[PDB]
């Protein structure tokens, strides 16, 4: 129903203001460093969570914190084999979260795929970049998506000729 | 269950598969797939990626090994997997071409290298049942199988369930401590030197003075020189002292073939011999940063094991995996230790005035036919049991929890 | 026999039309159907000489290309072929990878005066005869509809290429079954239940607000209410 | 593969080795394997009695005595003859060997060992495909239980043979990726047009079967294969039945395997956009 | 304005010599480095090695040339020119968490470190045992202190919290001065005394600075917000309501206009009319210090930023 | 670790210099005296050269390995030098040739190990660290002519030609340079 | 064993009036923002979202333009209100009228969404 | 700095370079290929530095490596490379005659005579180094002498059924040549032996006429000092 670039703007625009991070040495531990969104164990560096949403199969939940912001996308399961080509697509990908610095190494119930953003990394890369991502994200997922669904009948088309071919 | 379980062992060299209960293990197939290859259509566009069915023109084992039209690949390293998508690939065929097994009917039982990361027990664990459907898996420590073998082979009278397990194969060698059927953990040790490092250094040692070797070939050559005629040497300087004055003799002949010419070629072999084998103790001859030579690796495991279990455990070592083959590597290793640990009896002597004398330790290293498959074998003596079917995870496990049922590991 | 020269020739022949300006009623002599026969064969199962798996998508970019100026439904010598060959598997297969990304692989160069969209446009002619239209594999048919789809809701108003996506879902309703199957519709109700209220003025959109009338008017099961 | 080739690979390898070391002279030593197959029939070579020098092998087929009233005993009389002997007590049919009487070259031999499963059901298919020079249709159907969960039938229709195979998709992934490849089979007659008609049904038995009360359930397919009479006739029906009877696995196979092509292009696809994110360092 | 990047990393925070020669910064790292203007590039002087941790604030006492350092170390050490090498000192800071912000008052006799602890630590100097002892205000602070600025008075400590609210404390200690001259935020100031408190409770308080008059305060908060409070009137606050990005920083530069920097990486400036309290906005990332002519008319102002380096206005 | 190091630092040996000045058995001249037994520094430097090379790590045990870590640089530069040679009577002048060139002593620039050397602080150490140093090589040359040729052909014997690529702990007596 | 205890814890007449700006004007009237109610809240924003949906896009300019900055702010946290559970197409003006008051907001009107610790 | 170090840390890549596991050959190319560029476009006292940089340990990688990869496709630009590097400067010609490259391209020339465009740059480069005469390895005399020296004779009298240009006669009369130009007398001489061992000595013997009229040599092209 809503269409692509204006509910892409509004996302990107209040990632823009939850991507305001500082260093911060937590109250509750002598001297640990921890991203409050996760440890959760203040709660009064927590920021108010907003949901954008283009319809009510797709939304982006952001939630953000004096340290660190947690972002999760939820994706157009458009027929049933898209839900096990999305999930798969999901796992090989969040299996390299320690490449993907960004992400996380599982998704919040409920969610396809979040990412964790620490202060760490938007004093180490360039903050505008990281946000570019996260859009790019959503502009190619559901491409990238159908086009495992053409592959997959090409293969099972060959398969069967393959076999019938023998006869 | 009425059809027998699996036992699929792989290492870095060889894999090992058949049904449990047979006593020997029914395909040994070196570690090698041949992908296919092409004349730079894969590029920077795309690397090694396929297309329709395009991917399932490939070979495993021995029909990999000389197949001209094809890149060779050896997925695993170390004992480690590099490279899942190969090792993948390497396992359907595996199961549904040499096994000839329904995954979806039998019982798996799989080896753990020792040394290897939680993660890829669980990427294991993720083929066999979320790409295979497998109704249940277990991974098994493959020291404690070779134990095993050793268990059930050797006499009822000294079946003691205690020694400390070498596992000297390819990739990197074990040194494990077992006492009274219960790992010591905390023990067990790491020696990167290896039947593939040993062969290298033979290459290396081969090509620097034997030039004429074909390079195709120069691996061929260099194992069989490692097989046929390496040993473990009495005293490394009094060997290139007798090299050198009888030349005429311990030097010898290897004739091979050449794999595209059918020419036959001859290299001299010489200092090749004991070299080699004395990697295992001169490691700093293969590596820049391992010293230890495997005579005292395995004392330090001893030395910390309960003060109990100690003189058990060098009444009973056992080696185990090919590369431990070498011949007198069992008579040089038991020299070596008893010749510290009396030595180190002597110190508590004087510290006591030759008041009282202890019980000197007597040390055993022991060599059994099985050490070709041990690690196998045990697995089948294992899986044959109806014990094993409840040790396994059942496959709602892996449903009911993530593939994190195997992220436990007993070190 | 000269792999080279095959395969600059059916590029140079496609940059060559990609302008879309009618040749002389004479050049059909030759480049009408008895060469896009010859074309298909070359995609659907090509030389022994192609091991770079090239001239496909050669061949490819030269049909929509070669496409890309005639005028009608039954005058096109390109849709003929298509109709009167075997059996079209790769070709159908290759074809719905470029609609899916939305590249135009014609536009090679980059002259001021765009035709229109070479795809686009390819498949409003496959869908103009009920006989071109059964060339498509039915899990094929399938994606065709949710590709378009995604694409019809995507674009933002105003945005040139909507008013060929309306025109490309209403040949498939027109001349394949899709009312026997429905894939989508329970979605395109929806979709079509938005444009047709939306309320802009340029004309671009009035002519998007045209077809969308006419394509409820055609077939009333369109525009009534989901259910 | 893409076919799953019909020789159990096990039974030619020992069997080879047996015969070759034996015609080389050398002395026998002792083996004593068990080893399983597709559909669960469950080998095992053995020397009788300790016989070093005869070799024995057996099929315990699970589902043997309901594919037996088919004749199957007249078709291992035919292949195997001489080498069939008593069943090795626990296993449905055996084949002994002798290392003293190998003759001089053994491969088609070992071949005809290798095949012992397929040479089962060969009995059920090579009926029904005679009935249909003969005619007749009015005989019963076929079933073989060829696992506890699935089932195959067989008619001679008067033009056509057809095999019905009842098939359970273990999971949710698989039943959907199967309804893929099912989808495809179907249409398999546009690409190939000499090959036999396929139908599929997503969960219902098909009507012409409804009578035998066939399993329902939401992972059970129906597959049939029509078998016209190009395909069954004297000169067709060895290819058509080395095929036909492991299509279960074939299908089952593919379906394990398009995961591992899946599951390369996603790791493509993932480098993809990691080389996207490396723009942000 | 001009500009010059150290490193590529944070600098957490700067402090400057007497006459400007020298900036003291820490490279996002557990020392600070200091620095000299030999020509237009600079050198690396100095380098104090002795915190076990990041550091996250410093300053450098004007007159008495001594180096005040904290972090999340919780240690912190005052450093002495004993001849050509700084030598640190113990402080007893009794925190048992992360020091955060760290300011020598105008007479350089005191220092107070804000923590995590959620206390603010003022200190002194015992002349018998060489260290520094602390005192705490601690009554109605509940969350960390993130910013500290000391009234001209080197009494009255303003302190920006980050419970939403910006507090002025009295941090009289007897032991350093006479009883302090009365004032316009309250003639009653023992020690610890709460002067202040913003009708506000939305958004964490990331600076806050006195005028050198010090009647206004202004502060500069998470919700896009400066406020200034004035005690020329009945301590009436007045917000501006802003669509920039957060702002992390905030100066006076004269006694009615205003400055200040954040995440959009630009300096803004801002006015305050003393008729009807309306701010306004001027326009044009972690720090601000005048340069040159204090709070009472700057001249020059200098930024450090996470993105790194600094730079220098007009 | 159990690389061979040196034996003969018998302390009734006089140890002038850096190094284990030691009794060279030679015909040449020089400030060391003459060994009378059947064992010395240069024969222990060739004795145990073929297992010495392979050693990775060599520690400093005593004075006399500063010596045969020396000794067996010179070696190497011996063979890469004879195993040019057409023939053994070449081999032993032109290694003649080579004892008499100016070799970096280890106090002098350019010697590959002149952190684990002191500089000799005076001309009576350098000057017989000059009168020395000769003396070693003089002799180190004349002795594997006698070996490195295997009498059937004048060959320069192939067994030995394999360790022409082999460097003690890969330190060469080149230096940065020739 | 001891480890495992853990312990150290109005509206309608303004919109049939036809200048329906007036009652956007009107429904900022009703924030329980102060207040601990949370049934209040269910009620206040569909007491807004129906006036939103109300609203033709020759409008929707001038409705945003003739608020006060608070307004704006108010808005914004009406706006990502109904975000948290959408209309059957609802959400197609949501991110409308998100476009203009943005627009006049900016980004600052955001942050004050995020930050704000009682809300509408 | 870069490529001399990556290529170097594939050397004794002992994993990778026996029991080979990623796709390797593609990236290798694109450093063999700037390499070759470079080691021409630069200033040559550049990467003359480069070579004797370390006692030639950036030479000792390269022809250590090219004894270690068995692709023909990667070789040619090892043997280009080798080619540049020897034109640069005498003294690394004087290190690769000491080197192994001799003795792996007499064996490769010798095997693969099937390879002829890698064969016609195995001469070229053999002849390069050794255009300079110096005194050669004793062991080198195993491959390099008399029967390398008629497998010559050979191919300049016969060329080969292969030889599509016919080139090879000529480089290997160049390699002749060069090779004899180190040998002492006339006594032990390789060459002198197979010259004296056939009697397949007619082409040649005129041929070196032809170059006797001239009255240059093609030995020396690099005229480098003590030419
Ligand atoms: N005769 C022999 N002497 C010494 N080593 C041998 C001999 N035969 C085989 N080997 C070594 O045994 C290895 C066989 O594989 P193995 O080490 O048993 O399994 P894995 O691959 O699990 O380590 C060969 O790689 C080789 O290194
Ligand atoms: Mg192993």
């Amino acid at each position: 129903t809503a269409t692509l670039r204006p509910y892409l703007s509004a996302v990107r625009a209040t990632l823009q203001a939850a991507l305001c991070l500082e260093n911060f040495s937590s109250q509750v531990v002598e001297r640990h460093n921890k991203p409050e969104v996760e440890v959760r164990s203040s709660k009064e560096l927590l920021l108010q969570p907003v949901t954008i949403s283009r319809n009510e199969k797709e939304k982006v939940l952001i939630e953000g914190s004096i340290n660190s912001v947690r972002v999760s996308i939820a994706v157009k399961q458009a027929d049933e084999i898209e839900k096990i080509l999305c999930h798969k697509f999901m796992r090989f990908m969040m299996m390299r979260a320690e490449n993907f610095f960004i992400l996380r190494r599982k998704p919040v119930e409920g969610y396809d795929i979040s990412f964790l953003i620490t202060n760490f990394h938007t004093e180490q890369m360039y903050k505008h970049k990281l946000v570019d991502f996260v859009i790019h994200f959503m502009e190619e997922i559901d491409k990238e998506i159908s086009e495992m669904k053409l592959s997959v009948n090409a293969r099972a088309r060959i398969v069967a000729e393959e076999f019938l071919k023998n006869f | 269950g009425r059809l027998p379980a699996c036992v699929v062992d792989c290492g870095t060299g060889y894999t090992k598969l058949g049904y449990a209960g047979n006593t020997e293990p029914q395909f040994i197939i070196p570690s090698c797939i041949a992908i296919k290859e092409s004349a730079k259509v894969g590029d920077q566009a795309q690397r090694r990626v396929m297309k329709g069915v395009d991917d399932l023109d490939f070979f495993i084992g021995d029909e990999a090994i000389e197949k001209p039209t094809y890149a060779t690949k050896w997925p695993i390293r170390h004992g480690i997997v590099e490279d899942w998508d190969l090792m993948e690939r390497f396992m359907e065929q595996v199961i549904f071409k040499y096994l000839r097994a329904e995954p979806e009917d039998h019982y798996f039982l799989l080896t753990e290298p020792p040394l290897n990361t939680p993660e890829n027990r669980e990427y294991t664990a993720e083929i066999m049942f979320e790409s295979f459907n497998v109704p249940g898996l277990y991974i098994a420590v493959q020291a404690v199988l070779a134990l095993a073998a050793s268990w059930t082979s050797r006499q009822v009278g000294e079946r003691t369930l205690t020694g400390t397990v070498i596992d000297s194969g390819d990739g990197v060698t074990h040194v494990i401590p077992v006492a009274e059927g219960y790992v010591i953990g905390s023990c067990i040790k790491h020696i990167p030197i290896a039947g593939r490092d040993i062969t290298y250094f033979i290459q290396q040692l081969l090509r620097d003075r034997e030039v004429g070797i074909p390079p195709e070939q120069s691996l061929e050559t260099a194992k069989a020189v490692k097989e046929r005629y390496s040993y473990v040497c009495p005293d490394l300087v009094k060997e290139f002292n007798k090299y050198d004055t009888d030349g005429s003799k311990w030097i010898k002949q290897y004739t091979g073939i050449n794999a595209i010419s059918k020419k036959e070629f001859s290299i001299d072999v010489g200092y090749e011999r004991f070299l080699g084998p004395e990697i295992f103790f001169h490691p700093e001859f293969a590596n820049p940063d391992f010293t230890q030579p495997i005579s005292e690796v395995v004392d330090e495991v001893i030395q910390n094991c309960p003060i109990d279990v100690r003189r058990p455990l060098y009444k009973n070592i056992v080696l185990s995996g090919g590369s431990t083959m070498f011949r007198d590597f069992g008579r040089r290793l038991q020299r070596d230790l008893k010749r510290t640990v009396d030595a180190r009896l002597k110190l508590s002597e004087e510290l006591s005035g030759g008041r009282l004398k202890p019980k000197p330790i007597d040390v055993q290293v022991i060599t059994h036919h099985m050490q070709r498959y041990a690690v196998w074998f045990g697995g089948s003596m294992l899986a044959s049991t109806p014990e094993f079917y409840q040790v396994c995870h059942t496959k709602k496990d892996y449903e009911e929890i993530g593939p994190s049922i195997c992220r436990h590991n007993p070190v | 026999q000269d792999h080279q020269k095959l395969c600059y020739s059916a590029l140079i022949l496609a940059m060559v039309f990609s302008m879309g300006e009618a040749v002389p009623y004479a050049h059909y002599e030759h480049l009408g159907t008895p060469f896009a026969q010859f074309l298909l064969n070359i995609v659907e199962d090509g030389l022994p000489l192609d091991t770079t798996e090239q001239l496909p998508d050669l061949c490819v970019n030269l049909l929509l290309a070669l496409n890309l100026h005639l005028p009608a439904a039954d005058q096109n010598v390109i849709m003929a072929a298509l109709s009167k060959h075997a059996n079209v598997k790769i070709f159908s297969e290759k074809l719905l990878l470029l609609l899916n990304r939305g590249d135009d692989p014609v536009r090679i160069f980059k002259h001021e005066p765009q035709p229109p969209h070479s795809v686009l446009k390819f498949l409003q002619d496959v869908f103009g005869s009920p006989a071109t239209a059964a060339i498509f594999y039915h899990t094929d048919m399938m994606a065709l509809i949710d590709i378009t789809v995604r694409h019809i809701a995507d674009l933002s108003p105003g945005d040139k290429l909507r008013m060929e996506y309306l025109s490309l879902m209403h040949a498939i309703v027109r001349t394949t079954p899709y009312l026997q199957h429905r894939h989508r519709l329970p979605d395109l109700q929806a979709i079509l239940r938005r444009i047709l209220n939306e309320e802009e003025t340029s004309p671009q959109c009035q002519m998007d607000r045209m077809i969308v009338r006419e394509m409820c008017k055609e077939f009333l099961v369109l525009g009534e209410a989901p259910s | 593969m893409i076919l799953l080739e019909v020789n159990n690979r096990i039974i030619e390898e020992t069997l080879a080795l047996k015969f070759e070391n034996a015609a080389a002279g050398n002395k026998p030593e002792a083996v004593e394997v068990t080893f399983a197959d597709f559909d669960g029939v469950l080998y095992h070579i053995s020397n009788p009695n300790g016989d070093k020098t005869k070799v024995m092998v057996s099929i315990s087929l699970k589902f043997y005595k309901e594919l037996q009233a088919h004749g199957a005993d007249e078709l291992l009389k035919r292949v195997y003859g001489s080498y069939l002997v008593n069943p090795e007590s626990g296993y449905n049919v055996s084949l002994l060997y002798d290392l003293e009487n190998l003759p001089a070259s053994k491969d088609s031999i070992v071949h005809q060992a290798g095949m012992l499963k397929r040479n089962c059901f060969a009995s059920v298919f090579e009926k029904y495909f005679q009935f249909q020079e003969e005619g007749k249709e009015g005989e019963n159907r076929a079933v073989i239980h060829y696992r506890d969960d699935e089932t195959m039938y067989v008619e001679s229709k008067k033009d056509r043979v057809t095999v019905v195979f009842s098939t359970v998709f273990k999971d949710d992934d698989d039943v959907v990726i199967g309804k893929v490849f099912m989808q495809e089979f179907k249409e398999g007659r546009r690409a190939s047009h000499t090959a036999p008609q396929v139908l599929f049904s997503h969960r219902e038995p098909p009507l012409e079967l409804k009578d035998t009360d066939a399993a329902v359930g939401d992972n059970i397919g129906y597959i049939t294969f029509v078998l016209f009479p190009r395909h069954t006739n004297a000169s067709a029906r060895d290819n058509t039945i080395n095929l036909i009877h492991t299509f279960r696995d074939y299908l089952h196979y593919h379906i394990k395997c398009s995961k591992a092509y899946i599951h390369t292009r996603m790791r493509a696809k993932t480098s993809d956009f990691l080389k996207v994110l490396n723009r942000a360092r | 304005m001009a500009y010059h990047s150290f490193l590529v990393e944070p600098i957490s925070c700067h402090a400057w010599n007497k006459d400007r020669t020298q900036i003291a910064i820490c490279p996002n790292n557990h020392e600070v480095h200091i620095y000299e203007k030999s020509g237009n590039k600079w050198v690396q002087v100095h380098e104090l090695k002795e915190h076990n941790g990041q550091v996250t604030g410093i300053d450098w006492a004007p007159d008495s040339n001594r180096i005040v350092t904290c972090g999340t170390d919780r240690n912190a050490y005052v450093w002495t020119l004993k001849g050509r090498t700084w030598k640190p000192t113990l402080v007893i800071l009794r925190i048992n968490r992360a020091a955060r912000c760290v300011r020598w008052a105008p007479n350089e006799k005191k220092f107070a470190v804000g923590s995590g602890s959620r206390v603010i630590s003022i200190c002194y100097f015992e002349q018998e045992n060489d260290w520094w002892v602390c005192k705490h205000i601690k009554k109605p602070i509940r969350s960390t202190v993130l910013s500290l600025d000391w009234h001209p008075n080197s009494v009255l400590l303003a302190a920006g919290s980050c419970d939403f609210k910006c507090r002025i404390f009295s941090a009289y200690i007897k032991e350093v001065e006479e009883r302090p001259a009365p004032t316009p935020w309250g003639s009653k100031m023992p020690f610890g005394e709460l002067m202040f408190e913003s009708s506000s409770s939305c958004g964490w308080v990331h600076g806050v600075c006195f005028s050198a008059n010090g009647s206004r305060v202004a502060w500069v908060s998470h919700d896009s917000t400066v406020c200034l409070a004035d005690a020329d009137k009945k301590m009436a606050v007045a917000t501006l309501a802003s669509e920039t990005l957060p702002l992390l920083a905030v100066t006076f530069i004269t006694e009615s206009s205003l400055v200040a920097a954040g995440h959009d990486c630009f300096p803004v400036l801002f006015t305050y009319d003393s008729a009807a309290g309306k701010l306004s906005f001027g326009g044009r990332v972690s720090q601000i210090s005048v340069l040159s002519g204090g709070k009472a008319k700057c001249s020059q102002f200098c930024t450090t930023g996470m993105d790194g380096g600094m730079s220098i206005w007009d | 670790m159990p690389a061979y190091h040196s034996s003969l630092m018998d302390p009734d040996t006089k140890l002038i210099g850096n190094m284990a000045l030691l009794p060279i058995r030679s015909q040449f001249k020089g400030p060391a005296p003459r060994e009378t037994k059947d064992t010395d520094i240069v024969d222990e430097a060739i004795y145990y050269f073929k297992a010495n090379v392979f050693f990775k790590n060599y520690e400093i045990k005593n004075e006399a390995d500063r010596t045969l870590i020396y000794i067996t640089l010179y070696i190497s530069e011996c063979l890469k030098k004879l195993q040019k040679c057409n023939s053994k009577s070449q081999g032993e002048k032109e290694m003649y040739t080579l004892g008499i060139t100016n070799f970096p002593i280890p106090g002098e620039p350019g010697f590959p190990l002149n952190a684990i050397y002191a500089k000799p602080a005076n001309k009576q150490e350098d000057e017989v660290m000059r009168a020395y140093l000769q003396q070693l090589r003089q002799e180190t040359g004349l002795r594997l002519c006698e070996k490195v040729f295997d009498p059937q052909n004048d060959k320069p014997s192939k067994w030995w030609t394999c360790f022409v690529k082999r460097q003690f702990m890969n330190k060469s007596l080149s230096g940065p340079g020739q | 064993r001891f480890r495992k205890v853990d312990v150290g814890e109005e509206v309608d007449s303004c919109l049939r009036q036809g200048n329906m700006t007036a009652a956007l004007q009107a429904a900022l009237k009703n924030p329980p923002i102060n207040t601990k109610s949370q049934a209040v809240k269910d009620r206040a924003g569909s007491i807004v979202l129906k006036v939103l949906i109300s609203f033709k896009a020759n409008d929707i300019e001038k409705a945003v333009q003739s608020l006060d900055k608070n307004g704006v702010d108010l808005l914004m946290k009406y706006i990502y209100k109904g975000f948290e559970s959408p209309s059957d197409n609802s959400s197609a003006v949501l991110l409308q009228w998100h476009e203009k008051a943005l627009a006049a907001g900016g980004v600052g009107s955001i942050v004050r969404v995020l930050t704000a610790r009682k809300t509408v | 700095e870069v490529i001399f170090a990556d290529l170097a840390r594939r050397k004794d890549d002992a994993q990778q370079r026996s029991w080979a596991l990623y796709e390797d050959e593609g990236v290798i190319r694109c450093y063999l290929e700037e390499l070759l560029h470079i080691l021409t476009d630069a200033d040559p006292e550049v990467c003359k530095k480069m070579c004797k940089r370390n006692e030639f340990e950036s030479v000792l990688a390269l022809v250590a490596y090219y004894q270690m990869e068995h692709r023909a496709s990667l070789r040619l630009l090892l043997l280009k490379c080798f080619g540049a590097m020897c034109s640069l400067d005498a003294a690394i010609i004087s290190t690769l005659v000491s080197s192994v490259l001799p003795v792996e391209l007499a064996r490769d020339m010798q095997t693969d005579t099937q390879d002829h465009q890698k064969l016609c740059y195995s001469a070229l480069i053999l002849a390069m180094v050794f255009s300079m005469g110096e005194a050669v390895p004793y062991a080198h005399y195993e491959h390099l002498g008399t029967p390398f020296a008629q497998f010559l004779l050979n191919i300049v009298e016969d060329g080969l059924p292969l030889d599509t240009t016919e080139q090879l006669p000529d480089l290997c009369v160049n390699l002749l040549l060069a090779l004899n130009l180190h040998l002492p007398a006339a006594d032990q001489n390789v060459i002198m032996a197979a010259l004296s061992k056939h009697a397949n000595v007619k082409i040649f013997s005129e041929k070196l006429l032809l170059l006797l009229n001239r009255g240059d040599d093609p030995v020396r092209i690099f005229k480098h000092e003590p030419q």
